[PDB]
C-alpha cells in the first residue's frame, strides 16, 4: 500500500502538517488501549507510532519505559500487539501506522517472518530502534520485499554521507530527531533543524516528522515552519495515560483535548 | 564505515541508536591511535605494574591434585588491586577517557565489582564517575556500594524493568546517549557493541601474556588447556587471546549452571540460550519464547547476566574453544577445597573455573593434563553468601 | 595363575566362586590358543563374510549434515546377519565352545539381542542353547523370545531379585557353575570375569579394522573421532580397539542418560556411579549406598544394565576415551532424524551414539569434524516404542 | 579371639563333630530372626553361618535366593545386620559366628573398615562367595589384621596347588564344597571327599566343613566319618523357616527337631 505518500500528498494540498502521537500497545490493558487509539484517531491523529513492549526499550525515558512496565504488568505480548493491530486496521483503513521495535523483536523469529506479519496486519512502516544505518541492510531490505516502510533516523549532528544514507534507504517518513538522549517531554530539543530538512529534501528524502520532547502546539507548529512535514508526540501522550489510570473516562477527555490542540497547530 | 571488523563470524556488532553511533565510531579511533602510542602504553604499563602490582603470581597447586597426574596452576587475578581482574581493563579505558578529552565515566554493575573498579580507576585518575547499578543490586550489594561511594562515585539505582544488572546496562546508554561528548562510557566486560568486546580483551590479555611466559618458564611447555569462568568474558578472553594461535591449547569457559540446565535457573546462554539481539550486540541470549530477555541466575553475581560477549560465541562455533557449565553446588564445593588445601579464598565465580578442573582432575585421574584456573578474584566478599548456605544445610 | 592380564589397571579380575575358576581358565587357554590357530581364523573369517555378511557398508550421511563442517560416517552393523554387532562375536564364541568339545550354550539377555544372537549362532553350528531372561523383560519383549524359540532355543524366565538382566547374568552363571563341563557361556558383552572382556573384544575388533581401512579409502586420512554406544561396553570396544594406538583419533562413549542424570534414572555407571565388585568384575556400579545393585533405566533395553565393561573404565580413567551421556529424549530425536534425512532407522541404542554426533556438529558447526557413529543395530524392533512415546506426547 | 580354635578342641575331646546352620539374617524379620537364631543354638548348633542380605547371591540356589528377598521384604539393611550380630555376641559369648558376605558388600565403604566392623560387633569368620583364592588378597590381609578367620573354599575338583592355597591362606575352617552348582537341599553331593579331607590335614589348613546339599542326619555322620570336623546345613533349615511363616511357634519348634537331630548326628 502507500498510506504515508496519501497522507503526505492530502496534508500537502491543504498546506497542513501531520500531527502523529506515540503510545504503547496495551497500556495499560487491550480493550483501554484500543480505546485510547480510537480517541487519538477521532481528535486528528493523521498516524500513529505504536510501541511493542519490549524489556529493554533503551531509547526511551522514563515515561515510556513505564507505559512498557504497565502493558507487560496486563500480560500483553507481541502477538496480542498484533492481534491489537489487526483490529485497528480493520476500523481504519487509511490512517498510517508505524510501530516502534526494538531489534530482537524483529529478529526473534525471523527477520523476514515479522515484515510478513507486519504486511498481514496492515502494517506501514517499521522503526527499529537500536538498529542504526550500518546494521540496517536485514531489516530495510526485508521490510520492502513486504511493502513496509523502514524508518530511518536523522540525528541533529548528521554528517552528509549519514543525510544522504537515510535520504536513499528510508521509505514513508524520514524521523527528524530534535536532540541527543531518550524520549521524554521533560527535554525539549533546543537545536534549528531546518538545514538537516532542507538536506534532506535535496536529496529526495521521504517526507520528515521531528520527534522527541514535542509536547506543545506551538512545537508543532514551528516543525512545520521549519519545513518538516509534521511532529510526533509520545511522553506527552502517555503522561496523560499514567495520570488518569483511575478515570478510563477523564483520561480518554484529556487524550482527546490534547490529540485536538496539537493537530489544530498542524493546520495553515 | 569502521577501521576494526565490528563482527567475529556472525555475533557482535553495533546495535545501539543512531544517536551512540559517533560516540562508538570516536572510541574505535582513540583505542587504534592509543595501540600505536608508545606514550600510552608506557603510561598503561605503568599503572599495571606500580598501581594494580603486575605482573600476579602464577600458583603452582599440589595439595588439590595430589595422587593424580593432573599438574594445576592459579593465575593470581585475586592479587591485583580490587581483588579481581577487572582492574586492568579499567585503568586502560580511564586512559582513553583521558586520550579522547573526556572528564567523567559512567559505569554499569550487578555484583558491584566493576562499580568498584571503575571508582578506584577513576579516583586515581580524576575523573568523575556515576554507577548505574539495579536497585534489587543495590539491596544486595551494601559493601560494594559504600566502596564506591569512599572513592567519591556517585552511585544511581536502577528501577525500570528487572531492577537488576540488563537494566543497569540499559540506563548506562540511555545517558552515555544524552552525554558522550563529555562522559566515556566505561563498559564492564567484553561485551556490548563494538569496538569494547576487542578493547576490553585487548585491555585484559597480559592475563594470558604473563601465563604464558611463567608456564614456559616452570614446565618448558604451554598448558594442555586453560579454563576460566565466563559471566560476560573479560576474565576468560583475557586469559585465553594469547594462546589462540597455540592450537594444542585447549580454551574452556565455564558459564553458571545455578540450580542446573534442566531447571532453567542458569547463566548458560552460549551453551543453552538462543542468538538475540541485545547490549548492542548479536550474541546468545537467555530470552522467553516471544524474544524478551530473560532472567538469568547463579550462586555468584558476577556470573549473573543472560547473555556472553561475541568472541566466545564465535570460538565455540568454530570448534576453538569449548564452553561448558558448572552448578552453584559444584562451586562451593571448588571454594571450600580450595579454602582447606590452598589457604587460598576464591572469588565463587573463579570457583566456576576451578570446580571444572577438579572435574577434568577426578574424571580421568591419569590422565596427564597440565591445566592453568584463571584465579579472576579473591572470595572475601563471598564469605557471608558462603556462610548463609552452609547454615541452610 | 593366567595367561593374560585379568586387569585394565585397577578394573577386571575374576570375582567369581572359586568352582567356576577352572571353567574361567580353560576358556581363557582355548581363547589363546584360537587366536594363534589360522584353521580357526579362516572358520571365523568364512562365517562373518558368508553367513553374517561381512564387511559392513560405512555410510557418508550428507543430508543431516548439510551446512556445517562435520562429515559424519556409519558404520553399518545394522547390515550384519540379525540386525546388531552382536552377531560377531557370538560366532566367535560358538566356535571356541566347539573347539574345547562343548555340545551347549548358555546365554543372559535383557533386551533380547544377545539371546536371538546366541540362538541363531546356536542353529548355524549344532549347539544346544539355553537362554536366561529377566521375567519382567520376558514380557516385554515376546517378540524376541518367539524368535529364540523358532532357533530352537529354550528360553527360561528368572523370577529371582529384581527379574531383569542383571538377575537373569546371575542365573547364567549359577547354571555354568554346576554344568560347564558340557556348556559353555556366551556372555552377551565385553563384561564380567576375565576372559569375557578381553575375548569379546577380539571378536568385536573388525568393526574398528574395517572402519579404518574404509575410512582411509574414503578420505585419506583417520577420523577425528569414533563414537559408540556403551550398554556393556561390546559394540564400542569392537569399533575402539583397532584405533587406541592412533593417539589423534578421539574415542567417545555414549552412555544412557535415561530420564536425565539428576532424576537418578539413568543407565551412565562409568561417570555417575561407583566403582563395585559384580557379574566377575571390578567395575563403575549404580548402586545404593550401603551396597546393593542398583535399578538402570534407558528407553533403549540394550543399554539398561547398572554396570560396564572394565576396559572402558580404565580408557577413561588414563584420559584415552571419554565417556558422554545422552538422554531418552536426544536420542529419539537423532532416532527420528536419521529416519527422516537418511532412510535408516537406528536402533534406539545406536540413536544414543548419533544424538551426541548431532550434538558434536550443533554445538560447532563450523568445526571441521570427520566423525564415525558406530550403528550397532537396526530400529526396526524400535518402532512399537517410539509409536507409544508419540502418541503419548 | 579364638572362638573357632577353642571349639574345635573342644569337640576333639568328645571325639565330636561339629553342627553348623546357616541362616540369612533378618529372614523374614529381625525380631523372629533373632528368635530363630536362638533357638538354633538352644537345639545345639556349634557354630553359626549368617548370611547378609544382598540384591545378587551367585552362589545360591532359589531356597537361600527366596530367603534374601524375604529379608528385603522386611527392608533388612547391611547395617541391621551388624545390630543383630552385636546382640547374637552380646547374648552368646564363645559360638563361633561365620558371615557369609558378597564381595560388593565387603567393598562398599572399605575392605579394611569391614573386617574393622565384623571384629567390633565379634564375628570370627567371613566367607566372601564370589571372592576366589586369585582374588582373596586384600580380603584375607585385612581378615587377619582384624583377628578375622578368611574362610577359603575347597572345590571337590581341587588340584595340589589349590589344597596347598587354601591350606596355608584361611583360617577358622576350610569350607569343604559337596559338590559343583550352587546352594540347596535338593541337590546331594555323590563324590567320596575323604582324600581332600587328609591332603588339608597333611597340608594343616584349618578343620574342614562339609558344606552344600547337606539336608539329614545320616550326612551329618557321614561327613565325620570321612574325617571332617563337621558339617554346614542352610537350605534345609531356610526351607523350615519358609514352610512355617504363618506360625512362628511351630517354625522354632520344627527348627529344634531339626537342629536337635542333625547335631545327635555328630556325636561319638
Ligand atoms: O515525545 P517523546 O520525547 O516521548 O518521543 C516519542 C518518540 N516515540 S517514537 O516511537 O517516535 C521513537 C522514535 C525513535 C526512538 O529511538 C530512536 F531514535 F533511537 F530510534 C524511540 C522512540
Ligand atoms: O545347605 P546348602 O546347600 O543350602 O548350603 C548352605 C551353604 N551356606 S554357606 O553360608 O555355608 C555358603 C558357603 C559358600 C557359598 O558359596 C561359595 F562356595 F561359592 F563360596 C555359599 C554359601
Ligand atoms: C566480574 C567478575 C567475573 C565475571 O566477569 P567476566 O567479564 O566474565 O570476567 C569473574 N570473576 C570475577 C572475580 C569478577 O569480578
Ligand atoms: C546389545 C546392543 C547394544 C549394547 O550392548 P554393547 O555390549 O554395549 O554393545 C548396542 N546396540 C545394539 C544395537 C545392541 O543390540
Ligand atoms: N545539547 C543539544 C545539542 C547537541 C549538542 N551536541 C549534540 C550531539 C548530538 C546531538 C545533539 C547535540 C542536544 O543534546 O540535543
Ligand atoms: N556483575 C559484575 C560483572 C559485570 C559488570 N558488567 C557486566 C556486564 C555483563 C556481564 C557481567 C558484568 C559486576 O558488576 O562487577
Ligand atoms: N540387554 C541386551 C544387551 C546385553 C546382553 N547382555 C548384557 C550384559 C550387560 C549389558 C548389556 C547386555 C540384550 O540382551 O540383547
Ligand atoms: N557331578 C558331581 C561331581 C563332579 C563332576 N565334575 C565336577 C567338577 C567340579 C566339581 C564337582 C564335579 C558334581 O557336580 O558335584
Ligand atoms: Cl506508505
Ligand atoms: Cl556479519
Ligand atoms: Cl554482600
Ligand atoms: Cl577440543
Ligand atoms: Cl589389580
Ligand atoms: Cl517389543
Ligand atoms: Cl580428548
Ligand atoms: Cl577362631
Ligand atoms: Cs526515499
Ligand atoms: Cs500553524
Ligand atoms: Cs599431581
Ligand atoms: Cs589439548
Ligand atoms: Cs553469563
Ligand atoms: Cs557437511
Ligand atoms: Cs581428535
Ligand atoms: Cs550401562
Ligand atoms: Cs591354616
Ligand atoms: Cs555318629
Amino acid at each position: 500500500m502507500e498510506r504515508y505518500e496519501n497522507l503526505f500528498a492530502q496534508l500537502n494540498d491543504r498546506r497542513e502538517g501531520a500531527f502523529v502521537p506515540f503510545v504503547t500497545l496495551g497500556d495499560p490493558g487491550i480493550e483501554q488501549s484500543l480505546k485510547i487509539i480510537d480517541t487519538l484517531i477521532d481528535a486528528g491523529a493523521d498516524a500513529l507510532e505504536l510501541g511493542v513492549p519490549f524489556s529493554d526499550p533503551l531509547a526511551d525515558g522514563p515515561t515510556i519505559q513505564n507505559a512498557n512496565l504497565r502493558a507487560f504488568a496486563a500480560g500483553v505480548t507481541p502477538a496480542q500487539c498484533f492481534e491489537m493491530l489487526a483490529l485497528i486496521r480493520e476500523k481504519h483503513p487509511t490512517i498510517p501506522i508505524g510501530l516502534l521495535m526494538y531489534a530482537n523483536l524483529v529478529f526473534n523469529n525471523g527477520i523476514d517472518a515479522f515484515y510478513a506479519r507486519c504486511e498481514q496486519v496492515g502494517v506501514d512502516s517499521v522503526l527499529v530502534a537500536d538498529v542504526p544505518v550500518e546494521e540496517s541492510a536485514p531489516f530495510r531490505q526485508a521490510a520492502l520485499r513486504h511493502n513496509i516502510a523502514p524508518i530511518f533516523i536523522c540525528p541533529p549532528n548528521a554528517d552528509d554521507d549519514l543525510l544522504r544514507q537515510v535520504a536513499s534507504y528510508g521509505r514513508g517518513y524520514t524521523y527528524l530527531l530534535s536532540r541527543s538522549g531518550v524520549t521524554g517531554a521533560e527535554n525539549r530539543g533546543a537545536l534549528p533543524l531546518h538545514h538537516l530538512i532542507e538536506k534532506l529534501k535535496e536529496y529526495h528524502a521521504a517526507p520528515a516528522l521531528q520527534g522527541f520532547g514535542i509536547s506543545s502546539p506551538e512545537q508543532v507548529s514551528a516543525a512545520v515552519r521549519a519545513g518538516a512535514a509534521g511532529a510526533i508526540s509520545g511522553s506527552a501522550i502517555v503522561k496523560i495515560i499514567e495520570k488518569n489510570l483511575a478515570s478510563p473516562k477523564q483520561m480518554l477527555a484529556e487524550l482527546r483535548s490534547f490529540v485536538s490542540a496539537m493537530k489544530a497547530a498542524s493546520r495553515a | 564505515t569502521t577501521l576494526l571488523n565490528p563482527y567475529f563470524g556472525e555475533f557482535g556488532g553495533m546495535y545501539v541508536p543512531q544517536i551512540l553511533m559517533p560516540a562508538l565510531n570516536q572510541l574505535e579511533e582513540a583505542f587504534v591511535s592509543a595501540q600505536k602510542d608508545p606514550e600510552f602504553q608506557a603510561q598503561f604499563a605503568d599503572l599495571l605494574k606500580n598501581y594494580a602490582g603486575r605482573p600476579t603470581a602464577l600458583t603452582k597447586c599440589q595439595n588439590i591434585t595430589a595422587g593424580t597426574r593432573t599438574t594445576l596452576y592459579l593465575k593470581r587475578e585475586d592479587l591485583l588491586h580490587g581483588g579481581a581482574h577487572k582492574t586492568n581493563q579499567v585503568l586502560g579505558q580511564a586512559l582513553l577517557a583521558k586520550r579522547m578529552g573526556k572528564s567523567e565515566i559512567i559505569a554499569e554493575t550487578g555484583a558491584g565489582q566493576h562499580g568498584v573498579a571503575s571508582a578506584l580507576a577513576s579516583a586515581l585518575l580524576g575523573l568523575k564517575c556515576r554507577i548505574y547499578m539495579g536497585a534489587k543490586d543495590v539491596e544486595r550489594q551494601s559493601p560494594n556500594v559504600f566502596r564506591m561511594r569512599l572513592m567519591g562515585a556517585e552511585v544511581i539505582p536502577v528501577h525500570s524493568g528487572s531492577a537488576t544488572l540488563k537494566d543497569a546496562c540499559n540506563e548506562a546508554l540511555r545517558d552515555w546517549s544524552g552525554s558522550y561528548e563529555t562522559a566515556h562510557y566505561m563498559l564492564g566486560t567484553a561485551a556490548g557493541p563494538h569496538p569494547y568486546p576487542t578493547i576490553v580483551r585487548e585491555f585484559q590479555r597480559m592475563i594470558g601474556e604473563e601465563t604464558k611466559a611463567q608456564i614456559l618458564d616452570k614446565e618448558g611447555r604451554l598448558p594442555d588447556a586453560v579454563i576460566a569462568c565466563v559471566g560476560g568474558g573479560s576474565n576468560a578472553i583475557g586469559m585465553f587471546a594469547d594462546f589462540i594461535n597455540d592450537t594444542s591449547v585447549g580454551l574452556i569457559g565455564v558459564e553458571p549452571g545455578g540450580h542446573g540446565i534442566e531447571t532453567g535457573e542458569h547463566g548458560a546462554p552460549l551453551k543453552h540460550g538462543r542468538v538475540g539481539i541485545y547490549f548492542g550486540m548479536k550474541a546468545p541470549m537467555m530470552q522467553t519464547a516471544d524474544g524478551q530477555i530473560e532472567e538469568s541466575y547463579s550462586i555468584s553475581a558476577g556470573l549473573d547476566f543472560p547473555s556472553v560477549g561475541p568472541q566466545h560465541a564465535y570460538l565455540n562455533s568454530i570448534g576453538r574453544a569449548d564452553y561448558v557449565s558448572i552448578t552453584d553446588d559444584e562451586a562451593l564445593e571448588a571454594f571450600k577445597t580450595l579454602c582447606r588445601h590452598e589457604g587460598i579464598i576464591p572469588a565463587l565465580e573463579s570457583s566456576h573455573a576451578l570446580a571444572h578442573a577438579l572435574k577434568m582432575m577426578r574424571e580421568q585421574p591419569e590422565k596427564e593434563q597440565l591445566l592453568v584456573v584463571n584465579l579472576s578474584g579473591r572470595g572475601d566478599k563471598d564469605i557471608f553468601t558462603v556462610h548463609d548456605i552452609l547454615k541452610a544445610r
